[PDB]
Order: structure tokens, then sequence, then C-alpha cells
């Protein structure tokens, strides 16, 4: 409620790598 | 984008949810107050 949208950020900043984690695999092949 | 996606319907979802329960502030709490000093005022 006060951090009802904290603890989800997190997790969604962790969802955000990912996707450039696979543009860093295609920045390699 | 399929993945800030997920932060928008979580927020359709979350802060509706949370605009909730205050409406029973608005809804359930002739007099108010009750202390001597704060009738005073």
């Amino acid at each position: 409620s006060f951090a009802g949208v904290f603890c989800i950020l997190a997790i969604g900043l962790l969802l955000a790598c990912l996707v450039a984690a696979l543009e860093l695999w295609w920045n390699s092949n | 984008a399929m993945r800030i996606v997920m932060g928008s319907w979580w927020l359709f979802t979350l802060i509706v949810c949370s605009s909730y329960t205050a409406n029973l502030a608005a809804f359930l709490t002739p007099v108010r107050t009750f202390q001597d000093l704060s009738k005073q005022l």
C-alpha cells in the first residue's frame, strides 16, 4: 500500500534486465 | 514491448483495489471529538 508498488518494482526491474541480457546475447552472436 | 506491459495492468489491478477501503473511511465514522482541549478552539 505504502510499499505495494515498491516490492513489485525490483521484481519488474529484474524482469527488465532479462530482455537486455538477451540483447547482449544478440550483441555477442 | 511485452514486459513493462506487466507494469501496466498490474497498476490497473493494484491501484483500483487500493482505492477500495477508503470508501469505508468516507462511510463508517451530534458529536465527533471528545477532548476538553480539542473543544477550546
